[PDB]
Formats: C-alpha cells, sequence, structure tokens
C-alpha cells in the first residue's frame, strides 16, 4: 500500500506530534513516568526518549526509524533523547506550513543548514565554557536525574555519580565504561543508593565464617579448581573408563588438597597470620572442605566466580590470576583497603572496596526490588553519561530552554542568510528550537507566550543563560540554576534533530511491499 | 496510537478517567473490607473454592487488570503486610479515594506535579503530627491484655464480631513468648487449624502443631533427630517378571519377602542414621513403619510439603526420596517432639521453645476451615500487626481516629499553603473520611453525620467510627479510649506507601 | 495474456509510474522514496535498482522495465533510474496519441532519428577529455562520487581510480576496445586507512591465496598457472591402477614421480619458486615441488589464475612439454606474499605488457575499506568509461535542452508525421531538469522556458538549469561533466527501451 509525496509526508509528520507529544515532560524535573505493561506485554517503568522507543514495540516506521538514529545520542548522552524528538515533529511541523501553503520540499530542508550551522555557530557562540568540580558536576549530575527522577532521588544518586567519575577522572579517562559497576538490592525502599568505591561481590562462599571481615584484601582472582572433584571423577569427570576411574579417584582431593596448601600456604604467606584479612575466589566450585581448611586459616576463599568480577577484581584492586595458588607474595594479589563481606537479605554480598588503585566504583542500590528499582537504576546511568560528557567538553551551559530563544533568536533575529529562501528553512528550522522551554513551563505552568516573552526579553535584556523553572513556568537563570546542557548532548541532538528530519522530508512515496 | 505504532494502555481517558476508576473499583471494594465492619466479600480460587474474605491481598491475587492502575499498587499493601498486619486494607483505599479528587482537579484541570506534591508535602505533614497523634505505646508484650487491646484492631479492621477472643488467644497464643526485641517468629509462631471443635475451642500449643498423624511409636528422644523425606519409602520392590508375578515361580516369594527387610533395613537405617522421628512426604511402608515401631522412630505417614516445609524450614530438615538407608541431614532441632490430641486428632508436635526458638504454634479448632481461614486472616495479621518489633509501639488511636485529627490539622494547613498547591495539599486531607464513609455505610448512617461530628469532635485521636451504632449517630467511639489502638508504625506506612502510589500511578501515562 | 491498447496503456500506465519517484531520488540534491515491507521494514534510498526491488510487480513490462534497468545496471548501474525516465518519458508522450493516431511505427522510425541527432549532437555537445591528464578526468571523478554524496575517501580514490583503471586498461580487437575491469583487482584490507591505498603491478592476489608457503616473496622466480595437467601419471604416461595393497604402492607412485618432475623440470625449464596448480594438482604435484622447494600453491582457484594470467599478464599452459615464461609467468615479474593488516596477500607485480597495476585498498578496517571500494568500483568505472569515451559533456539541462531545438528543427523540417515524435521527443530531455528544478526546488516551468531561451541563443550547449547550483548555468565552468558515451549509454538505452515496449501490444501466458 502506498501513499504518495504529500500524502506520504502527511503520515510522516502526523504521526510524530502525538508520539512527539508523550515526552513534554521527558526532560527535566518536570519529567513524566511512563509505564509500558504493554511493550513485552511486561510491567515496567521508564523516562527516556531512546529507550521508551526500544522498549514498546513500536509498530510505526516514523516511530521506528528515529529510534535508530535516537539510539545514537542515547549512545552518546543517554538523555536529550529525553529530549530530541519535540524538536524534531515541531520542525516537521514548520517545513510543511510552507509546502501546505506550497513550497518545493527541497528548499525547506535545503533552508535548514545554514540555519543547521548559523544555529550550530551559536552553540559555539553560547557555549559556556565551565571548570569541572564535583559541584559542577553535582549539578550537572542532578540536571540529567531531574530528566530522569525527583531532583529528590537525584540527590543521593548525585553523590555516587560525581564521586564514581571522580576516581575516574584520576583515571584521565574522558568517558566510564568502569566505575559503571552498579548493584541492586534487596530493600523495601529503592531511596538507598550505595557507593563502593572498590568492587561488590555477589556469590557468598558456600563456607561462611571464613574471614567475615577481611581488611586488607589480598585478591587473587582465581579460576583454580579448588574442587577438582572429592571422589570417582576422572579427568574431573565421569567417563567409560573403569581402567582410567580406577586411576583417577586418588588424586582429586590431592590436587585440590595441593590448592588447598597451594592457598594454606598463600594465606600464611599472604598473611602469617588470620588479623590481616585473605581472599581466594573462585571462578568455580570449591571444595567446602578446601573452605573448611581455608576458612580456619583466616581466607575467605570464594568460588564460582563470575569472569566479568573478576576484571574489576583483577583490575580495580589489582588483583590477579592464577590457575595455581603455589604461593604468591602477600602484595602479589590486589588490594582492596577493606573488603566487607556484606548480607544484606539471605545473601552476602562481599565488599572488595577502595580496591587498590580503583577503575571500578560500585553503586549499590537497596530496593523493592521492582522495575522501580529498575527506574532507578536507568536513571543514574544515564546522567553517568551525561556528567561523562561534562568531562568530555569543558563548555556546558544550561538548559530549560536558556539556549534556545537566544539561539533560536539570531537566526530569527535575523534572516541568517537573509534569504527568504533559506529563512523558508530558517524560518521552520530555527522556529522548532523552542519547543522545550515552551512546553514545560507551560507543563508546569501559565502559557508559553509570557516565558517566551520573558526569556527571550530576559535573554535580551540579559544575555545570561534564563531558563524554566521547570515545575512553575518561569523564567530563571539556568546556569546559576543548575539545569545543564553539555555542549556535547545539546550539539549532538541539534544535528540530530536535523539530519534526520531532511529525507524524511524526502519521501514521496512509500510502498508496503518487500 | 493516531499511526499503527507503540505500546500502551493507559494514557488520554485511560491515565485520567480509565485508570482513576482501574484505580477505583477495588478500592471500592476494600472501602468495608478494612475497618470495623461486617461486610463479607466471597471469593472462589482457582479451586474453584468458595470463601469469604474482607482481606484484599486473597482478593488481590487472583484479580487480573489490563491496567496496571489497579494492577501496580497492590504490592503496597503488600509491602505493606510485608511490613505488618492489617491496615493494609486500608491501605490501597487510601489512595484511591485521595486518587479520585485529582481526575477532579484534572476536571478542574491541575497540573501532575501541581497535584501530586501537596499529597507528598502533606504525606510528611501527616507524619509530622502522626507522632502528635501517639496517644500511647506497647508495655508488655508478654501481657495478654497490653497486646489483646491491639490485636482486636487488624482483626477488626478484617472483621467486627470474632475480634475479641481472638485478640486474646493471640496473647494467649503469647506472642509474649518472643522478645519481638527485633526478635519475633512467625515460622515458631503458626497458625495449624484442627479441623473440629469450635474455634472457642481453638488452642494454642507452643511448640510445632501438625495435625498430621502422629505415626506408630512416638519419637525416640524429644530432642528428635528429625529424617524428614520427600519420599523415604517408594518400596523396595519390583515385581517384573515373565508375567511380572510368576513364570519361574519362586523367584517371586524373594522379593515381597526381600522388600520388607529393606525396609527394615531402611528403617533400621533410620534408627542408623539416628533419626528419633523419621518423616514421610511419601507414604509411610508398614512393615518399614513397623519396624519404626520396633525401633520406635516417631513417623509421619505422610508430609505435605507445607509440613515437609516448616519441618525442612525450622527442623534444618531436608526432606529427601529415599530409596537407600536413610542419611540424616536434617537433624535436629526441636528439644522436645510430641503428640497432641486437640480437635482430638493426633496432633505431630516438635516444641524446643526458647524464647528465641520459641515455637508457639496457634493450633485452631473449628469445624470449618474457611472459617477459620478468614479467622486465620485477621489472625495472620494480628501477630504481625503485634509485629512491629518495636516493643514500645508508641500506640495510635485504632479504628481511623486519628484520620478526623488530621483531616481539620492538614487542611487548615492546606488552607495555610498557598497556590494550586492548595488542593494538593487540601484534597490530602480530605482523603479521610472515605472509610469513615465507607464504614458508616455498613455501620448504617451517611458520613456527613459521620464527618460534621468527626470533625465536631475535633481533635480528639479517640472519637471515631467503624461498625458500629456508636458509628451510626454518635459519629463518636472510642477508637483509642476503648482498648482499640494501633502501632504507630503501620500508620506512617499506610499513610506513606499509598501516597507513593497514587502520586506515581498518574504520571504515567503509558 | 494481455492486449494492445491497454497494453499501450498499462506501457504508458506502468511506465510512467516506473520513471517516476526514483527523480525524487535524483540529483546530489535529491529526495529519498521511503520503502516499507509488508512485515513492517523500511528502506530509504536513492537507487531505483535499490527501488525496484521491495515494491510488489506483477506488470511485466515492468519486469522488462527492470530488465534493462538490470541491463543499465550491469553496464553502469548509474542511470538505471536516468535510463527509465526517458522511455517513461518516450513511452508517455508519443505513444498514445501517436497509436490513438495508430502507429507505433511513426514513433519506433523517428527515435533512430530522436537517437542520432543527439548522437550527432553528442560529439558536439560532449567535448573529448585528456585521459592523460588524470586531474582532467579526477574532476569528472571528483563528479562522479558526489551525485550520492560521498567524498571523505573518495577524494583520495577518485584519484586511485585514474591510476589503476588506465593501466587494468589494456585491450584490443585492433579497433583497440577496452572493456578490460577483471584486471583491476580490488583488496579488502584490515587496517591501513581510507587515505592509504594503492595499485599494485600485474594482478594482487588477494582473496583466496593467503597461502603462506608460496614462500613469502618471490625476487624473480616465476609463478607458474598450470593447464597443465600435472596430474601424477601413475604408469608412464597413464594413471596406472589404484593402491589397494603393498605392491601397488610402490610400483605406481614410483611412475607417479617422474610425471610430476618430468612437467615440474618443465616447469623448472622456466625456473620458478612459486607454482600456483591449478589443472592437474597432486598430493604428490606440491609435494614433489615442496621436495623441489618449489613452493606449489594448490587448492587454488584458476579465477586467482586468471587473475594470475593478468598478474604476469600471461595465459595458462595446457602443454606439459617445455614451459615457458612466456607460457606462464609472462615478464620478469614479482610474488609477493604480504600482510596489509596480516592478511597474506600475494602480490604478483610486473606483467609482461605494461600498464599493470590492480587496485590495493586500505581502510582503516575493510568496511571503511569496502565504503572505499564500492564507491572506489563507481570511481574506477567512470574512468573506464572516460577512457572508453573521451568526450564528455556539459551536463544538466546543457545535456538536456541542446538536441531537442534540433530535433524539433527536424521535426518542424521534417515535418511529416515523425516531426511528432521529434515533438514528443523535444521536451523528454527537460525531465531531469524538472527533476533538477526538483533538486534546487524551485519552478520549473520557469526554468524550463528560461533554459528553453538559453538555448534560443546560447544553444544551452554548456547551458542547463543544474538544480544543484539551482540555476541556468553554464556547465562547463560549473563543470558538470560526464564522459559522453555515459549520457548516451543512458540516452541510447530509453530510445530502445520505449522502443521494445513500443512493440508489445501482447502479453501472454
Amino acid at each position: 500500500e502506498v501513499a504518495r509525496a504529500q500524502a506520504a509526508l502527511a503520515v510522516n509528520i502526523s504521526a510524530a506530534r502525538g508520539l512527539q507529544d508523550v515526552l513534554r515532560t521527558n526532560l527535566g524535573p518536570k519529567g513524566t513516568m511512563k509505564m509500558l505493561v504493554s511493550g513485552a506485554g511486561d510491567i515496567k517503568l521508564t523516562k527516556d526518549g531512546n529507550v521508551l522507543l526500544h522498549e514498546m514495540q513500536i509498530q510505526h516506521p516514523t516511530a521506528s526509524l528515529i529510534a535508530k538514529v535516537a539510539t545514537a545520542q542515547d549512545d552518546i548522552t543517554g538523555d536529550g533523547t529525553t529530549s530530541n524528538v519535540l524538536i524534531i515533529g515541531e520542525l516537521l511541523k514548520q517545513a510543511d506550513l510552507y509546502i501546505s501553503e506550497g513550497l518545493h520540499p527541497r528548499i525547506i530542508t535545503e533552508g535548514f543548514e545554514a540555519a543547521k550551522e548559523k544555529a550550530l555557530q551559536f552553540l559555539e557562540e553560547v557555549k559556556v565554557s565551565r571548570e569541572m568540580d564535583r559541584e559542577t558536576l553535582i549539578d550537572v549530575a542532578r540536571t540529567s536525574l531531574r530528566t530522569k527522577v525527583h531532583a529528590e532521588l537525584a540527590d543521593v544518586l548525585t553523590e555516587a555519580v560525581v564521586d564514581s567519575i571522580l576516581a575516574i577522572k584520576k583515571q584521565d579517562e574522558p568517558i566510564d565504561l568502569f566505575m559503571i559497576e552498579i548493584m541492586e538490592m534487596k530493600h523495601k525502599s529503592e531511596t538507598d543508593t550505595s557507593l563502593i568505591r572498590g568492587l561488590v561481590l555477589d556469590h557468598g562462599a558456600r563456607h561462611p565464617d571464613m574471614k567475615k571481615r577481611v581488611e586488607d584484601a589480598y585478591i587473587l582472582t582465581c579460576n583454580v579448581s579448588l574442587e577438582y572433584e572429592k571422589t570417582e571423577v576422572n579427568s574431573g569427570f565421569f567417563y567409560k573408563s573403569a581402567e582410567e576411574r580406577e586411576k583417577l579417584v586418588k588424586a582429586e582431593r590431592k590436587f585440590i588438597e595441593d590448592r588447598v596448601k597451594k592457598i594454606i600456604e598463600l594465606k600464611r604467606k599472604v598473611c602469617g597470620d588470620s588479623d590481616k584479612g585473605f581472599v581466594v575466589i573462585n571462578q568455580k566450585g570449591i571444595d567446602p572442605f578446601s573452605l573448611d581448611a581455608l576458612s580456619k586459616e583466616g581466607i575467605v576463599a570464594l568460588r564460582r566466580a563470575k569472569r566479568r568480577n573478576m576484571e574489576r577484581l583483577t583490575l580495580a584492586c589489582g588483583g590477579v590470576a592464577l590457575n595455581s595458588f603455589d604461593d604468591l607474595s602477600p602484595d602479589c594479589l590486589g588490594h582492596a583497603g577493606l573488603v566487607y563481606e556484606y548480607t544484606l537479605g539471605e545473601e552476602k554480598f562481599t565488599f572488595i572496596e577502595k580496591c587498590n588503585n580503583p577503575r571500578s566504583v560500585t553503586l549499590l542500590i537497596k530496593g523493592p526490588n521492582k522495575h522501580t528499582l529498575t527506574q532507578i537504576k536507568d536513571a543514574v546511568r544515564d546522567g553517568l553519561r551525561a556528567v561523562k560528557n561534562a568531562i568530555d567538553d569543558g563548555c556546558v551551559v544550561p538548559g530549560a530552554g536558556a539556549v534556545e530563544v537566544a539561539m533560536a533568536e539570531a537566526l530569527i533575529k535575523h534572516k541568517p542568510s537573509v534569504k527568504g529562501r533559506a529563512q523558508l528553512g530558517v524560518q521552520a528550522f530555527a522556529d522548532a528550537l523552542l519547543i522545550i522551554p515552551k512546553v514545560l513551563a507551560q507543563n508546569s505552568g501559565f502559557d508559553l507566550q509570557e516565558t517566551l516573552v520573558k526569556i527571550q526579553a530576559e535573554h535580551s535584556e540579559s544575555g545570561q543563560l534564563v531558563g524554566v523553572d521547570l515545575n512553575t513556568g518561569e523564567p530563571m537563570v539556568a546556569a546559576e540554576v543548575g539545569v545543564w546542557d553539555n555542549y556535547c548532548v545539546k550539539k549532538q541532538l541539534l544535528h540530530s534533530c536535523t539530519v534526520i528530519a531532511t529525507n524524511i522530508l524526502l519521501v514521496d512515496e512509500i510502498m508496503r511491499a518487500g | 496510537m493516531l499511526k499503527e505504532g507503540a505500546k500502551h494502555f493507559s494514557g488520554l481517558e485511560e491515565a485520567v478517567y480509565r485508570n482513576i476508576q482501574a484505580c477505583k473499583e477495588l478500592a471500592q471494594t476494600t472501602r468495608t473490607a478494612y475497618g470495623p465492619n461486617g461486610m463479607n466479600k466471597m471469593v472462589i480460587n482457582h479451586l474453584e473454592k468458595l470463601f469469604v474474605t474482607n482481606d484484599a491481598a486473597t482478593i488481590l491475587r487472583e484479580l487480573e487488570v489490563q491496567h496496571p492502575a489497579a494492577k501496580m499498587i497492590v504490592m503496597a499493601s503488600h509491602m505493606q503486610e510485608q511490613e505488618v498486619g492489617d491496615g493494609t486494607n486500608f491501605v490501597l483505599v487510601f489512595a484511591g479515594a485521595l486518587l479520585e479528587l485529582a481526575e477532579e482537579l484534572l476536571r478542574i484541570g491541575l497540573s501532575v506535579s501541581e497535584v501530586i506534591e501537596g499529597y507528598e508535602i502533606a504525606c510528611r505533614k501527616a507524619h509530622e503530627i502522626l507522632p502528635n497523634l501517639v496517644c500511647c505505646s506497647a508495655k508488655n508484650l508478654r501481657d495478654i491484655d497490653e497486646v489483646s487491646s491491639l490485636l482486636r484492631t487488624s482483626i477488626m479492621s478484617k472483621q467486627y464480631g470474632n475480634e475479641v477472643f481472638l485478640a486474646k488467644l493471640i496473647a494467649q497464643a503469647c506472642v509474649s513468648i518472643f522478645p519481638d526485641s527485633g526478635h519475633f517468629n512467625v515460622d515458631n509462631i503458626r497458625v495449624c487449624k484442627i479441623l473440629g471443635s469450635g474455634i472457642s475451642s481453638s488452642s494454642v500449643l507452643h511448640g510445632m502443631v501438625f495435625k498430621k498423624e502422629t505415626e506408630g511409636d512416638v519419637t525416640s528422644v524429644k530432642d528428635a533427630k528429625i529424617a524428614v523425606y520427600s519420599c523415604p519409602f517408594d518400596g523396595m520392590i519390583t515385581e517384573t517378571k515373565g508375567t511380572v508375578l510368576i513364570k519361574t515361580a519362586e523367584e517371586l516369594m524373594n522379593f515381597s519377602k526381600g522388600e520388607e527387610n529393606l525396609m527394615d533395613a531402611q528403617v533400621k537405617a533410620i534408627a542408623d542414621t539416628g533419626a528419633n522421628v523419621v518423616v514421610t512426604g511419601g507414604k509411610v511402608a508398614d512393615m518399614a513403619l513397623h519396624y519404626a515401631n520396633k525401633y520406635n522412630i516417631m513417623l509421619v505417614r505422610l508430609n505435605s510439603k507445607w509440613d515437609l516445609r516448616r519441618l525442612c524450614k525450622t527442623v534444618g530438615a531436608t526432606a529427601l526420596p529415599r530409596l537407600t538407608p536413610p542419611v540424616l541431614e536434617e537433624m535436629g532441632h526441636c528439644d522436645s517432639v510430641y503428640l497432641s490430641e486437640v480437635g482430638d486428632t493426633q496432633v505431630v508436635v516438635f516444641k524446643h521453645e526458647k524464647e528465641d526458638g520459641a515455637i508457639s504454634t496457634i493450633v485452631l479448632r473449628g469445624s470449618t476451615d474457611n472459617l477459620m481461614d478468614d479467622i486465620e486472616r485477621a489472625v495472620d495479621d494480628g501477630v504481625n500487626t503485634f509485629k512491629v518489633l518495636t516493643r514500645d509501639k508508641r500506640l495510635v488511636p485504632g479504628g481511623g481516629a486519628t484520620e478526623i485529627e488530621l483531616a481539620k490539622q492538614i487542611t487548615s494547613y492546606g488552607e495555610t499553603c498557598p497556590g494550586l498547591e492548595q488542593y494538593a495539599i487540601k484534597k490530602f486531607a480530605e482523603a479521610f473520611e472515605a472509610i469513615p464513609r465507607a464504614l458508616a455505610e455498613n455501620s448504617g448512617v451517611k458520613a456527613n453525620e459521620v464527618i460534621s461530628k468527626l470533625y465536631a469532635v475535633h481533635q480528639e485521636g479517640n472519637k471515631n467510627v467503624g461498625l458500629d451504632i456508636e458509628a451510626e449517630v454518635p459519629a463518636v467511639k472510642d477508637m483509642l479510649e476503648a482498648g482499640i489502638l494501633d502501632t504507630y508504625l503501620g500508620k506512617y506506612w499506610a499513610i506513606k506507601l499509598a501516597t507513593n502510589a497514587a502520586v506515581t500511578v498518574l504520571r504515567v501515562d503509558q | 495474456r494481455e492486449s494492445g491498447r491497454k497494453v499501450q496503456s498499462g506501457n504508458i500506465n506502468a511506465a510512467k509510474t516506473i520513471a517516476d519517484i526514483i527523480r525524487t531520488c535524483l540529483g546530489p540534491k535529491s529526495m529519498m522514496k521511503m520503502l516499507l515491507d509488508p512485515m513492517g521494514g523500511i528502506v530509504m534510498t536513492n537507487d531505483g535498482n535499490a527501488i525496484l526491488r521491495e515494491i510488489q510487480v506483477q506488470h511485466p513490462a515492468a519486469k522488462s522495465m527492470i530488465e534493462i534497468s538490470r541491463t543499465q545496471d550491469e553496464e553502469v548501474g548509474d542511470g538505471t533510474t536516468s535510463v527509465i525516465i526517458l522511455a517513461g518519458e518516450m513511452l508517455s508522450v508519443a505513444e498514445h496519441f501517436l497509436e490513438q493516431q495508430m502507429h507505433p511505427t511513426v514513433v519506433i522510425s523517428a527515435y533512430r532519428k530522436a537517437l542520432d541527432d543527439m548522437i550527432s549532437t553528442l560529439k558536439k555537445i560532449s567535448i573529448p577529455v585528456d585521459i592523460s591528464d588524470s586531474d582532467m578526468m579526477l574532476n569528472i571523478i571528483n563528479s562522479s562520487i558526489t551525485t550520492k554524496a560521498i567524498s571523505r575517501w573518495s577524494s583520495l580514490a577518485c584519484n586511485i581510480a585514474l591510476d589503476a583503471v588506465k593501466m587494468v586498461q589494456f585491450e584490443e580487437n585492433g579497433r583497440k576496445e577496452i572493456d578490460i575491469k577483471k584486471y583491476a583487482r580490488v583488496e579488502k584490507i584490515p587496517g591501513g586507512i581510507i587515505e592509504d591505498s594503492c595499485v599494485l603491478r600485474g594482478v594482487m592476489i588477494n582473496k583466496d591465496v593467503t597461502h603462506p608457503r608460496m614462500r613469502r616473496y618471490i625476487k624473480n622466480p616465476r609463478i607458474v598457472l598450470l593447464d597443465s595437467s600435472l596430474e601424477y601419471k601413475k604408469g608412464e604416461s597413464q594413471t596406472d591402477i589404484e593402491i589397494t595393497r603393498e605392491e601397488d604402492f610402490t610400483r605406481i607412485l614410483q611412475m607417479e614421480e617422474e610425471y610430476i618432475q618430468q612437467l615440474c623440470e618443465d616447469i623448472i625449464q622456466l625456473k620458478p619458486d612459486v607454482v600456483i596448480t591449478e589443472k592437474g594438482i597432486s598430493d604428490l604435484a606440491q609435494h614433489y615441488l615442496m621436495r623441489a622447494n618449489i613452493t606449489a600453491i594448490r587448492r587454488v582457484r584458476k579465477t586467482d589464475n586468471n587473475r594470475i594470467a593478468r598478474a604476469c599478464g600471461a595465459r595458462i599452459v595446457s602443454r606439459p612439454e617445455e614451459l615457458r615464461e612466456d607460457d606462464v609467468g609472462t615478464g620478469a615479474g614479482l610474488l609477493e606474499i604480504k600482510k596489509i593488516g596480516d592478511e597474506y596477500f600475494t602480490f604478483i607485480t610486473d606483467c609482461k605488457d605494461p600498464k599493470a597495476c590492480t587496485i590495493l585498498l586500505r581502510g582503516a578496517s575493510k568496511e571503511i575499506l569496502s565504503e572505499v571500494e564500492r564507491n572506489l568500483q563507481d570511481a574506477m568505472q567512470v574512468c573506464r568509461n572516460v577512457l572508453l569515451d573521451p568526450q564528455l559533456v556539459p551536463g544538466g539541462g546543457a545535456s538536456e535542452m541542446a538536441v531537442a531545438h534540433a530535433l524539433t528543427e527536424k521535426s518542424k523540417a521534417m515535418t511529416g508525421v515523425e516531426q511528432w515524435p521529434y515533438r514528443a521527443v523535444a521536451q523528454a530531455l527537460e525531465v531531469i531538469p524538472r527533476t533538477l528544478i526538483q533538486n534546487c526546488g524551485a519552478s520549473t516551468i520557469r526554468l524550463l522556458t528560461s533554459l528553453r531561451a538559453k538555448h534560443t541563443q546560447e544553444n544551452c550547449e554548456t547551458w542547463g538549469v543544474n538544480g544543484e547550483t539551482g540555476t541556468l548555468v553554464d556547465m562547463k565552468e560549473l563543470g558538470i561533466w560526464e564522459p559522453l558515451a555515459v549520457k548516451l549509454q543512458t540516452y541510447k538505452t530509453a530510445v530502445e527501451t520505449a522502443v521494445l515496449l513500443l512493440r508489445i501490444d501482447d502479453i501472454v501466458s
């Protein structure tokens, strides 16, 4: 089935609004949560632009296509997908108005670009270069989390955020694929958000009371089999050879009490005492009687580890990996100044913490363990990438539309071309910018018009960046307020908004066929 | 949507209109399901099993709703019940009531966050004057009437009639037997219904009550090494042959003979594994039993997983099928393991009671389980309404007296606060009358009579309603001064938990 | 089973919409149609050849339109959209009228004379090139790449196209016709950069030879292409009985040795190290050569050997007796196992004939390379199209508006009923200008009538509207250029194409 040109563009642009409109608070603290019980057919909770897209099975190509490119920003920033959709269809709103009056679909698409630049130039012009301190990042943390959750919820979150990235700023790595270690915990309340500069150990050893508080953590991350297995196992396993099974029964616990002694000696080599804590972590099962020997030596000897955890163990501690405990120097195992083996609920989740040279920082959250407990985890985690951009860009500008008008102003305040031709594109282009504050202000309050003429005249009067009180509808200096746009975030979605809006303006038919 | 697109069953009408009504109908059910009431609600199980309860979760669990609106919240009453006893039947209706004021505000056109916060704001304000509503506290958790005064409430909050001796027998069950200092056990306190006698005849046997038949000779010793087994005797014989009886004939006479001493072996190896009682999730084996009568091993012919559970639970037991000579893993816990007859049925009894391992197992006599069940519903709550795990519960007025107290208070503040925030904070203190309207029905009067006086009684922390004639004309009971009180705790929770969703459930238009 | 006027309609009918939506997609300035799969699969393309596909096709002449399209997709692959425009133009205009004027016939004929006038005008409107000056060629490639808007790596690949394809051009019928493409060899390579690639002599052997015992580098041993028949002869000249027993192993394997050597000594007679063994490959054949310390590259394609036939510029030899350099491994030549990325690549360079290079491609990796290669593939072919045709034309309406006048001038002079096609022919030139006027997004009727005048005095020799400059312009200064044939190749097709469906009044099953 087919729709041509004008009829093609409608289904495009018509599909945007309602879709787009649901997000009219996805951004800032005013952002309204949205629940899928319908996405796969499962009860959930989400606010993000790109995420909500993929979450819902989204039947319409319009809904379909941006989520692909909306994946880019959510890949990059993680938010502003919470935003970008809004300008996009409003932009789609603008171009048709010409073609509605009539105008060639080309030139409008054509007139967006110098517009896409002169506004992007204004980004260069407006971008506020800021020297990032934890506080600056605190308000960078809360501007993305307000977009996510309560500013209340943004609070306990903000700490671990700016603190986790705080130790990666040490690493001078502008991006974080580490200190992204996050933990969720059994609780009545998702309120708890915990920060472990080290790791947290999911698995407990089948033997409790081994070393329950490991003070000095000497961690050999060990694939080792200290359970080879205790009885008849041939290669370590059952088989069809009795002849081999007849030979292979005894060396098992021998190869084990080896690795027992290999730890026994190791412990006393690592320690010579049970005072200094000590840890063994098997990637596999361990004999508990091995443990029993070892649990009484001052070790916490752990088993069936997850190779992922082994890394941050091998790394954030500076831990190490062997197949034979042998003996290793006490220092030869990575370290965490304290280890706290911690049971909430019935499972001890061992905190290997202040892991020496942490490249990873663990963020625990205790919660009801619902998609509530999810709605918090996702919330911080894109703000992480957001605040990560503030590491990336030294330029962070405020949000809450403080940007938009002043940006939308110039190219409107003057035809950037002084072409009607481009201004056709531009007036279409430069207009859609205002969608964010004007709905949010009116989402929270009075009609856009006032705040608009406020924020404009204000910026016109100020040039200070003034932005909505996102639960009021009144403009406030958004820099000081702390609602803040990475020059990373806003610039990209800007591009993202326009770069899609063109060739999709250019779909002059669609056939259903393939 | 307009398009073919995405996934939502809420929003537009649904969010505003239909969710609120999805947020309505069941709260509407819970209204006389909570507090003093003569309301009763029949329910059939997946068993198709006819039963009546004013408890929600029972009703709730079998209710499916396309919306999350009704769906998601019920966890809170559970999240509540996770914490305490009833007040749960109050939790949702508190939300639903205060909710539908907002759709009115939506008619009045108030913004979500504008609607949202004033409650949350005043939700503090509730919790803020909520301690000012502490009119007493819990003195002796050992005392019966100290405790029975409370327990009557959640039972009342469940149902009006039977509350008293229940509140008595539950403290006569000795919630006393724990410190409840932070140490309290409803695994060591179990409600075990004997079908038989009366419910006034219902007792509480401290120590595990297993109505399951005590099989053969009683325990070897009272510190019972316990063998809890899902299938300890499945039979030791296999008869498959030429005829699966005889073809070469004497080959038959081997195994039916050779089977039983293997049951002896197992039973001797029950005596050999050392179990002072063996426990059969599967069947008893008679010869084995006879051997277990020789070896005097107490036995249970058949064991519910529920049995096996508590068995596996508290004993440290592990229910296992065994075609082998058995192995004690289960071992012991309970230091006295008995046979009782309550309702005159063999009661397998396990008591170690340490005040900490202390087992006080409510043993319900009654001629109907549905009886003893809707009972046990309120009885479920009273113990864990008693279970605050504050020995001092800061007893606050029972029955809902505290409601009107803050109706004046927080709407008087709701008055004082300005803006659209007002009705947010104002509707808040209006959320109380719902149940004073709800039970006023089953009481038999309009709520204005109730509330005008519940207002005109002004600050009391006593004067209140329920199912009563005192609840009819006077709009006065003693929901404090009569001995009906509430822990300070679930209040905070019944307040808070519902306020969260009512805020939250609207914000999602998806 | 379909008939006449309804075919003639369905001709004009289908070929209309056939000719259409991709013209929105046409131009460096374009409009990409969306394509929805019945499942919901969405597609955004300027490619008619792509657009031809997901759309459900029924009209068998539309299938036939897909044919000359694929037929042109075989030839260029660009303008497959543009070829079906004009047939759509052609079939639309004259057909229904002139069939309601009763004929495919005068319509048939006059496109012979539609063809030649432009063919004439082409040699007038297209100007010769320096294939000698690759920059004179480069601007074309600089132009060739950018309609689909790919520049970044192509800007280099532009040059690299020029380089090899002039070399991969050696071909003669004695009238020296050069189609030769398969000489050009391309390389998927990991690492390097899109801005680093080259053309190495002979034909570099990349695809199926990583073979590490080729040795690595052949300084001047020969490479040996075997249409021998190197297969060991278990007897003297023949293959004796198999080996089921010890006695057949001793006698037969011995005579298997001689035939390998005596040919491999004939191979040694041309003195190789590398012998890439294709026909007559034997487990003893390489082993002898490996015993000969002659690396014998087996499990190999003759396509490689055809690449190697173009790697040394040689042939492959069925001759058992007296194997020669000029037989296989023509010229001194090289063979080198090179690691670009770490992939082993046989480079057989220095064909005995000059104009020997094959395109090495490095991206930052295979993919971003494939970005180069795919666009270089377009870049490289335009070369052999410019190398095909050393004339080239100011494009757009200049290309378009030129001949119609002479054509109308013909129609006016020819004043038959053939004049009517030359009228039907006249403005069909201007549809891509309409698309160009779409490309700029302007008023066509004006720009037409405006460009019509631009051919009234200027004669639109260089003057079309270029939608990408937006305006009626010199296309020489503006630099819109294609080798003449490509214009004709697009132009030749639609004529015959229209003339094709101009024949059909009957579909029958």
